[PDB]
């Protein structure tokens, strides 16, 4: 029965083979060991479509369930891993880390939320939490001298560990609100009362989901690690364990929680209608683009909230769709700022002004990137949000997509913000690259990955919302397996 | 536990036996019975520590017939 | 016979809980460290209580003979004598702390005794050392096949974080702009 | 209830041998009248070898126990854990981790 | 107080055991240095384990200056109640066995864990700059000699069926010799046998300071009471090692019909009252006498290999014992 | 690999059996001792 | 000794926990005020096993798995408090605030 | 109460010192595992030699030489007599000359047969120390026959020869002696050179060139295993 966890023992065979390359030829091997991690995680994607037509079984002997929603979130976070090995071939190849080493722990994480998104019981729900997350703290402090990821490693442990132990205990009543009974099914049988054990056993398990995710009171996290942590490390936190927090929100409320259901989807307002304020007025004064790029996450898990807490088929589809094309959007913004990066030191806004006549790349990318996070037609994030607010105006929720459009007109100023230092500011007017850029080459090692890894964004940013019909029928299939 | 019938022929007597074979053969004695020697004193120690203050191997006093 | 396993539980229940406080509380650190021994000990002595002889034994292997050997040794590698005691640091938050946690535990208190469990009858542990293997292998197979994948993991990346870096230190790799050996390009700057 | 049988025994034996040091102690107590350890990081990097190697030995036991009434299938499974840690293993000397 | 009979019968034979131990020490290394040994005290030596361990009590267990007092007291009680406790395990007899618990030598394992924090809390708390470097290294000696000690349980427990300590010498009591362990497992025994000399006995440990990377140990504040419990606490697991030994892979209380000549390490005529006492209690105890060839050889072995330095004791448990501990396991298996 | 750990040991498990029985031999050998209070030794 | 006393263990086990994890100042007295919130949740487990599923546990299965992470959890907890000491040589968690605003 | 510093930890190696060749002591620095500075204090047995010696005549001074190389004794006595019978031009029979040198070659298999014993417990094997002092015991009683005491105080060397002559069945008992132990340096020879473990622990191990071991001014078998070939009795 073992054929639809086919697409992650891929992966934990390319697991051990950029890893047992590391420890045979030793950092010659990153010549090569890069390229084998791409063809590992698109041979991942490739065997999901002989998979997408199966009747959607469920393996295991119960413990993980292979239906059209688990396919397509295992298709997100394989590939925010593939965009992020894109990224760092040549980043932590500067350094001066291993980088056999780095993509082990990484191939590691994506194996994690690859098995949140199809499990189906309370154990292996939380070892895939784990996995994941332990990973992640060993990512965000990776660089290991920098007096900045070392003070990140630690705010994402005492709280990561903290948030897998309220997890763990909400998980833990779970099991004895029902008479035993491990799996997710058999759960909601077995509790129907709406008594006050099953509401503390509600609030302790989104405690561990909406960290993930970084919802508001529990956002905390987010602006202190993305700013210590390596970038590439950032542009899998913000889209693989997003999309690995967003597909355990359905993975257990819709199947754990279905008696009690006026109420999660009230936590859950509350956790969007606070986001989307804090989100986006606090990354108003915010120099650095990494920590500019933390609070629109923050603010950006709002908005997906919105299809969240609506309940209607247009509703789940339509936060799934906006995740689809969230993924062709940092994975384009964390490229040009890696690769605005790696060129000089400090990327920080305010630094780059005076682009546009240096390296016109980068500044188309991360232009159309950053527009499209805003909403500006007719890129994707202007069809992302469209049928957002189309799936909240279906079934009552006027106020949650109102919420979200005055907030969507404050998230135009900090984006724009960028794009104003790029592109209008005179060559009187530019602080570094004052004739210090490096004189773009795209001819050392792993730029060209870079390259290619931008451009398959920015055409993927820009032609995702003109050509969405394919998107719309892929996503809006993947809703008839959500109770 | 037997009370006195079957511990007194651990305790008592046969280590009685064994501090007689101690004191002549030990030194004179060849490379196979050493080994042996070795093991009674492993098992009956506890009854060879019961009957142990009460027999002294010092050596005989000499006659000086020089 | 039964009102000495209620006896022993009591007293292994504030073994554990004067314990906990130790570890919390108490002002020096070692001491601290070595009474989360108690904890790890007692907690295994209610699994016995609770019918649970192998997650007991596999709890004194684990967390007091694996787990609390390695908090020690990170004890002993830190000490540096600097304590330098600034208490009243900015303000009196550790009294914030004092009513979450109380009230953390009030709340809990009152969902424990209200909320009718279906406690049965039957007699437990047929031997849980051979129905907990037959778990393992058919249906938390998947949860140990992971066990094995975050377990390396775990011993990839804690070596990469703790060792030291005599391969090279003073190693400048290559520049387009500089960035120093083993830490993120971006450098610190204030605007 | 109580069904596990041995562990009468175990209480009492608790007791005693943890008064063998505590009376011995007190029976004595009535008969008798620049300073740096160099952090050396090996100290940590033998016992977290140690913790993921005495994790692997607990998941192993319910296997070795209930072996021979699983079956060979039990035995493939069984196989991936171990030769996954083997290679955690070959990690550790080649890294120089555990060298001292 | 102690009113199980066979809790206080198990109490001296595991006190007893440790007095056997200490004087065939000093006579089996005084044999090999072609020297007396202990004479002059009870007969030829009897009285040197009673002696040695008396005079340790009537002298001032005082303490260094600047040290910590709980756990200086608690050091010594962390290292021997552990091994004291797992005496509950061996079932020497047919007739006889205190608990039957459905583990135990998993038992024992766990149990076995709990020393090197005893070694932690002794090193730390005497305060003195050579008690710390060897308290540090002598912690970081039994763990890496305790995966590999794990694992040589674990062929045996797969043979067994189970980890009752009576089930495991119940699998060998069919055919007297024939189906020892030892025969079965000759490659996991090596690894139980080096690996629990490596935790106990008396050449692979510092304490003996004539290569002076410390000064005399992690013992070296210690004295009186409670250093007796760091000396005849030593014993006390020399012995339950090597009667673990002879109850997993040599069959305890297992041998064949004891009709035989006078060449049975007995007297000399068939049916006296010496062979009716040397077979009763053998038919009580019949393990130490193969406990006590053990004891022998980890005494005996002691003089046979050289002081190997902790740089090359780290580089036996970790690269050697422990990869030869795996595929014992899986030879044991099918594979 | 699973062809070297039981030939690349027996390099040394054998040493010890030819340094087993050499010390084994010493225990046959008789006593060199002069016990002092008993066997005092006359001076030259 | 009921199902409920265990309970009422545990969650007090767990607010000392908290009460740790929030107020201590040592960088590695958190690392062990984390360990006591995942014995709450596995004190929690076994007595949620004994009296409720005792014919097949799987609460003491479940039970495994939280040590095995925690001691997973603890070996990368303290890498990284031994990155952060070669850096910064104290462990004061008063003094890891420089990613302020 | 002792910290964990990143600074070179400096111990203290003690004058207490329980090995067999005296009182030293060494503050060696650690740098982890390979030291880096160590200085000898030594002087802990300063008895005031030089200042005795200018108020004794001759032959009250031969008891007091043979504790300076005390693992030797006459090897000492054999220098204090030769400070005036090499001055004063007094002629040694040549009977005593080759009884000097019979005493001189018996102090040298016991002055090996010294360092052997702890050097090879400092690198291994500790039981062959008590089969190697049951060697020096026959020298021992070799020279308590001929001189009054076992390895030292044995005021045999005079200005002019030596005391006196030896005793009876004497020669006959080197033979025994002198006959038996050349098979046992064979043995000693066979600890080290086999067992590739010891030479694990000595190739390379405290290196001196040539030319450096003349410079610091060296003699005996440290010099003449730098290769340089310099005997004072062929000199």
């Amino acid at each position: 029965n073992a054929g639809t966890i086919l697409p992650e023992t891929i992966l934990i065979v390319t697991l051990l083979v950029v890893l047992l390359a590391d420890l045979i030829q030793g950092r010659q091997a990153d010549r090569w060991t890069p390229y084998f991690a791409i063809v590992g995680l698109g041979g991942a994607i490739a065997t999901m479509i002989p998979l997408w037509t199966q009747p959607a079984t469920i393996s295991f002997f119960g413990s993980f369930i292979s239906d059209h929603l688990s396919l397509f979130f295992r298709g997100l976070i394989a590939l925010s891993a593939l965009g992020t090995i894109l990224m760092s071939i040549r980043y932590v190849e500067q350094t001066g880390s291993s980088l056999g080493e780095f993509m082990t722990i990484l191939l590691t994480a994506t194996v994690g939320g690859m098995f949140i998104a199809g499990a189906q019981e309370l154990v292996f729900i939380f070892v895939a939490l784990e996995t994941l997350s332990i990973a992640s703290y060993l990512l965000t402090g990776y660089t290991k001298r920098d007096s900045r990821s070392n003070e990140a490693a630690l705010k994402y442990l005492l709280i990561g560990a903290a948030s897998s132990a309220i997890f763990l205990y909400g998980s833990s009543l779970l099991y004895g609100l029902s008479g035993g009974h491990t799996q997710l099914p058999a759960i909601a049988q077995a509790l129907s009362s709406e008594s006050l054990g099953l509401v503390v056993a509600l609030v302790f398990v989104i405690a561990g989901i909406s960290f993930k995710i970084s919802a508001v009171p529990f956002h905390q996290w987010t602006p202190d690690v993305y700013e210590g942590a390596p970038t590439p490390v950032v542009a899998f936190l913000s889209v693989g364990s997003k999309a690995a927090g967003f597909a355990l929100a359905i993975r257990f409320l819709t199947l754990a929680f279905p008696s009690v259901t006026d109420q999660w989807q009230l936590i859950f307002t509350v956790l969007a209608i606070l986001s989307m304020i804090l989100g986006n007025v606090v990354a108003l004064a915010q120099t650095s683009m990494k920590r500019m790029l933390a609070y629109s996450s923050i603010g950006q898990a709002g908005f997906v909230m919105i299809g969240f807490v609506v309940g209607t088929e247009a509703g789940y589809a339509s936060m799934l769709f906006y995740l689809l094309v969230y993924l062709f959007m940092n994975l384009g913004a964390f490229t040009c700022v890696i690769l605005f990066s790696l060129r000089t030191g400090t990327d920080q806004i305010s630094e780059y002004a005076g682009l546009y006549q240096k390296d016109p790349l980068l500044t188309l990318g991360l232009s159309l990137c950053l527009l499209s996070l805003g909403g500006i037609p007719p890129l994707a994030g202007f069809f992302g949000k469209i049928y957002l607010f189309w799936a909240g105006w279906q079934a009552g929720a006027y106020g949650l997509v109102l919420l979200g459009l005055l907030t969507s007109v404050i998230s135009i100023y900090y984006y724009i913000r960028v794009v104003k230092m790029m592109v209008v500011k005179e060559p009187q007017e530019m602080s570094e690259a004052v004739r210090n850029y490096p004189e773009v080459s795209w001819s050392s090692f792993g730029l060209r990955p870079l390259q290619v890894g931008l451009v398959m964004t920015v055409i993927a940013t820009s032609l995702a919302g003109i050509l969405a019909n394919p998107l719309f029928n892929l996503v809006n299939t993947a809703v008839w397996d959500v109770p | 536990g037997v009370y006195g019938a079957l511990a007194g022929l651990y305790l008592l007597v046969v280590p009685a036996i064994v501090y007689a074979y101690l004191n002549a053969r030990w030194y004179v004695a060849s490379s196979f019975e050493r080994a042996f020697m070795y093991f009674l004193v492993t098992f009956f120690f506890p009854g060879l520590l019961l009957l142990a203050p009460f027999i002294n191997f010092r050596p005989q006093p000499r006659s000086l017939n020089s | 016979a039964t009102l000495t396993q209620t006896i022993t539980f009591f007293a292994l229940a504030a073994a554990v809980i004067i314990a906990a406080l130790g570890v919390v509380l108490l002002d020096n650190v070692v001491y601290s460290a070595f009474l989360l021994g108690g904890v790890f000990l007692s907690i295994a002595g209610l699994y016995i209580l609770m019918n649970a002889d192998f997650v007991s034994a596999a709890q004194i292997l684990i967390y007091v003979g694996a787990v609390n050997v390695l908090i020690l040794f990170a004890i002993m590698l830190v000490n540096k004598r600097e304590t330098y005691t600034p208490v009243p640091g900015r303000w009196l938050r550790q009294g914030g702390a004092a009513v979450v946690s109380l009230g953390v535990f009030a709340l809990l208190t009152k969902m424990i005794l209200q909320t009718p469990w279906q406690l049965s009858s039957v007699p437990p542990t047929p031997d849980s050392i051979t129905t907990i293997g037959q778990h393992f292998f058919s249906d938390f197979l998947l949860p140990f096949e992971l066990a094995s994948v975050l377990l390396l993991m775990a011993l990839i990346g804690a070596v990469v974080l703790a060792r030291r870096e005599l391969v090279l230190e003073p190693e400048p790799i290559l520049g387009e702009e500089v960035v120093p050996p083993l830490e993120l390009p971006e450098r610190p700057r204030e605007p | 209830v109580f069904v596990l049988s041995g562990y009468e025994y175990f209480l009492g034996f608790l007791i005693i041998c943890s008064l063998v040091p505590v009376l011995a102690l007190a029976a004595s107590a009535l008969l008798r009248p620049g300073a740096w350890i160099q952090f050396n990081v090996r100290y940590y990097m033998f016992a977290l070898v140690f913790v993921i190697f005495d994790v692997e030995t607990v998941f192993l036991y319910p296997w070795a126990v209930a072996f021979h009434q699983l079956g060979l299938l039990a035995f493939i499974e069984a196989l991936i854990f171990i030769a996954i840690l083997v290679v955690a293993l070959v990690y550790a000397w080649r890294k120089r981790a555990l060298e001292w | 107080l102690w009113l199980p009979l066979p809790m206080l019968m198990m109490l001296i034979v595991a006190t007893v055991g440790v007095l056997v131990a200490v004087w065939l020490e000093r006579k089996i290394s005084a044999a090999v240095q072609q020297r007396i040994g202990p004479e002059y005290i009870g007969p030829l030596g009897i009285l040197a384990p009673l002696a040695d361990g008396l005079k340790l009590i009537f002298k001032e267990d005082v303490l260094p200056a600047n040290s910590d007092r709980w756990l200086f007291t608690l050091g010594p009680a962390v290292v021997v109640i552990p091994v004291f406790l797992s005496y509950i395990i061996v079932p020497f007899g047919q007739n006889l066995l205190i608990s039957n618990l459905a583990m135990g030598v998993f038992l024992w394992i766990a149990l076995s864990s709990i020393a090197p924090i005893g070694l932690l809390m002794a090193g730390y708390a005497s305060n003195n700059k050579y008690s710390l470097l060897g308290g540090l290294r002598a912690a970081a000696q039994s763990i890496s000699y305790e995966i590999p000690l794990a694992l040589a349980v674990l062929a045996v427990a797969m043979m067994s069926n189970g980890l009752g300590t009576v089930e495991i010498v119940e699998q060998q009591s069919q055919y007297g010799i024939l189906s020892w362990n030892v025969w079965r497992q000759p490659i996991g025994f090596l690894v139980f046998w080096i690996a629990a000399l490596a935790e106990c006995e008396r050449l692979p440990f510092d304490l003996p300071e004539a290569e002076e990377e410390l000064v005399a140990g992690y013992q070296t504040e210690y004295a009186g009471m409670k250093f007796a419990l760091f000396y005849l606490g030593a014993y006390v697991n020399l012995v339950l090692s090597a009667l673990l030994v002879s109850v997993l892979y040599f069959g305890g209380w297992s041998f064949p019909i004891p009709l035989e000549t006078i060449a049975n390490l007995l007297g000399v005529s068939e049916t006296n009252p010496f062979l009716q006492i040397a077979f009763a209690v053998l038919g009580i105890t019949m393990t130490l006498i193969k406990a006590y060839f053990f004891v022998f050889l980890a005494i005996l072995l002691r003089w046979t290999v050289p002081r190997v330095r902790i740089d090359q004791l780290l580089d036996l448990g970790w690269k050697f014992l422990l990869p030869v501990g795996l595929v014992n396991l899986l030879l044991t298996a099918g594979l | 690999q699973i062809t070297n750990y039981a030939k690349e040991a027996v390099q040394s498990a054998k040493y010890i059996g030819q340094g087993l029985s050499v010390t084994f031999d010493h225990m046959r050998r008789r006593p060199i001792t002069v016990q002092y209070p008993y066997e005092k030794l006359i001076p030259s | 000794m009921q199902l409920t006393y265990v309970l009422i263990l545990a969650a007090l086990l767990f607010c000392i926990g908290i009460y740790g994890l929030v107020t201590s100042r040592n960088a590695v007295r958190v690392l062990m005020s984390i360990e006591l919130l995942l014995n709450a949740v596995n004190l929690n487990l076994i007595g949620f096993a004994n009296y409720l599923d005792g014919q097949q546990i799987k609460g003491q299965v479940f039970a495994v798995f939280v040590i095995t992470v925690a001691a997973a959890e603890a070996a990368v907890g303290l890498a990284i408090i031994l990155a952060i000491y070669r850096n910064r040589d104290t462990v004061d968690m008063e003094k890891f605030n420089l990613l302020k605003w | 109460k002792i910290e964990t510093r990143t600074e070179p930890m400096v111990i203290n190696m003690g004058p207490h010192h329980p090995s067999m060749h005296g009182v030293l002591r060494l503050m060696v620095t650690l740098d982890g595992e390979d030291v880096i500075d160590c200085e000898p204090v030594i002087g802990y047995l300063h008895r005031g030699m030089e200042k005795i010696a200018e108020n004794r005549t001759n032959i009250m001074f031969i008891p007091y030489v043979s504790r300076w190389d005390y693992a030797a004794g006459m090897f000492n006595e054999a220098v204090t007599v030769n400070a005036p019978e090499k001055l004063a031009g007094i002629p040694v029979p040549k009977r005593a000359s080759y009884i000097r040198v019979i005493m001189l070659e018996l102090n040298r298999i016991a002055n090996h047969l010294l360092w052997l014993g702890p050097f090879l417990a400092d690198v291994g094997a500790q039981t062959p120390f008590f089969y190697i002092f049951r060697e020096r015991e026959y020298i021992y009683d070799l020279f308590e026959a001929a001189t009054g005491m076992r390895f030292i105080n044995n005021n045999y060397f005079r200005i002019g020869g030596v005391a006196a002559d030896l005793t009876y069945g004497w020669v006959t008992k080197c033979r025994d002696f002198c006959d038996y132990f050349l098979p046992k340096v064979d043995e000693y020879e066979r600890l080290i050179t086999n067992n590739p473990i010891f030479v694990r622990r000595l190739q390379g191990v405290g290196k001196i060139s040539r030319e450096e071991a003349i410079n610091w001014g060296l003699s005996g078998p440290m010099l003449r295993a730098s290769g340089v070939k310099w005997d004072l009795r062929k000199v």
